[PDB]
């Protein structure tokens, strides 16, 4: 399953 | 920006036997950017309802896709894949050859 | 055996033609198992392998939330990247991200991965230590500073060592009939006259899984690497792969040439010849 937390550059 | 022209293979899922249902595949790979136009042709006309895989990519970030359709090869019918991409000045046609 | 899980993500902007298109797929080894396309009618992450279909509604809801969130963050990132590279709003650009984990036969983490590319070029990658970054350029160094300040690498280490490995192991069990089955190539050699004096011998490997394979031609037991035509391994469309290797041989000398095949599914490596 995928990683939950968001990430932006 | 750097562009990479697609590799193209056209081939059947199973060794071809005249009169027997099979799948015709056109595999495009190693390209960037991702937008690409792929047709499968039967005697120079577009085969309708061709399906394709969802966009994915290789370790080096270049893209790959599989376009496919059900087909029944014969002695006479000519199959091909037509590919257009920003790296090509005109669409590239690769004929299906049952020996490759 | 050793195994891998990977999530791949691509957004492509299309100025003047709406918001970017977002496509993400997940793989275990060479098997596609989930997909999401933002352009689908009421997009949801969808199964693409039988063994994931048993996950309940809560699994698909959470996956779909993440996928929709990633489309949103990719939209934001594409806007940011225009700024970082002083680019106009007129062109199409591409943002890619891959992450996942490799595990050994006993299921332990071998390596974790988390990397980004912009317009087909490395942007920023998490190093093998899962603690430090490699930025490709001064734009990615801006991102690196933001991600160091937010301790992003620590988050990724925890995911990669933890959930990534744990869920990969769950999928390998639930999918044990396929994911832990190597299908050997079916092989044969064909003969293609070029002239009265030479012909191509083509050694075929069909229907194999996983894609890793070694196919070579020898002449009198000696490797013919420089004179072998070897096509790229290609998907058959039914989970399996195909490959061929060809050599040009003088007429009547065919018995001196042997095709050698190594694959995980084979009882033993094969040696084949053309059989008229």
């Amino acid at each position: 399953r995928r990683r939950w937390r968001r990430l932006t550059v | 920006m750097i562009q990479r022209t697609p590799k193209i293979q056209v081939y059947s899922r199973h060794p071809a036997e005249n009169g027997k249902s099979n799948f015709l595949n056109c595999y495009v790979s190693g390209f960037h950017p991702s937008d690409i136009e792929v047709d499968l042709l039967k005697n120079g006309e577009r085969i309708e309802k061709v399906e394709h895989s969802d966009l994915s990519f290789s370790k080096d970030w270049s893209f790959y896709l599989l376009y496919y359709t059900e087909f029944t090869p014969t002695e006479k019918d000519e199959y091909a894949c037509r590919v257009n991409h920003v790296t090509l000045s005109q669409p590239k046609i690769v004929k299906w050859d049952r020996d490759m | 055996g050793s195994h891998s899980m990977r999530y791949f993500h691509t957004s492509v902007s299309r100025p003047g033609r709406g918001e970017p298109r977002f496509i993400t797929v997940g793989y275990v080894d060479d098997t596609l198992f989930v997909r999401f396309d933002s352009d689908a009618a009421s997009p949801r992450e969808e199964p693409r392998a039988p063994w994931i279909e048993q996950e309940g509604p809560e699994y698909w809801d959470r996956e779909t939330q993440i996928c929709k969130a990633k489309a949103q963050t990719d939209r934001e990132d594409l806007r940011t990247l225009l700024r970082y590279y002083n680019q106009s709003e007129a062109g199409s650009h591409t943002l890619q991200n891959m992450y996942g984990c490799d595990v050994g036969p006993d299921g332990r983490l071998l390596r974790g991965y988390h990397q980004h590319a912009y317009d087909g070029k490395d942007y920023i990658a998490l190093n093998e230590d899962l603690s430090s970054w490699t930025a490709a350029d001064t734009a990615a160094q801006i991102t690196q500073r933001k991600w160091e300040a937010a301790r992003v690498a620590e988050q990724l280490r925890a995911y990669l060592e933890g959930e990534c490995v744990e869920w990969l192991r769950r999928y390998l069990e639930n999918g044990k009939e396929t994911l832990q089955r190597a299908d050997p190539p079916k092989t044969h050699v064909t003969h293609h006259p070029i002239s009265d004096h030479e012909a191509t011998l083509r050694c075929w490997a069909l229907g194999f899984y996983p894609a890793e394979i070694t196919l070579t031609w020898q002449r009198d037991g000696e490797d013919q690497t420089q004179d072998t035509e070897l096509v790229e391994t290609r998907p058959a469309g039914d989970r399996t792969f195909q490959k061929w290797a060809a050599v040009v041989v003088p007429s009547g000398e065919e018995q001196r040439y042997t095709c050698h095949v190594q694959h995980e599914g084979l009882p033993k490596p094969l040696t084949l010849r053309w059989e008229p």
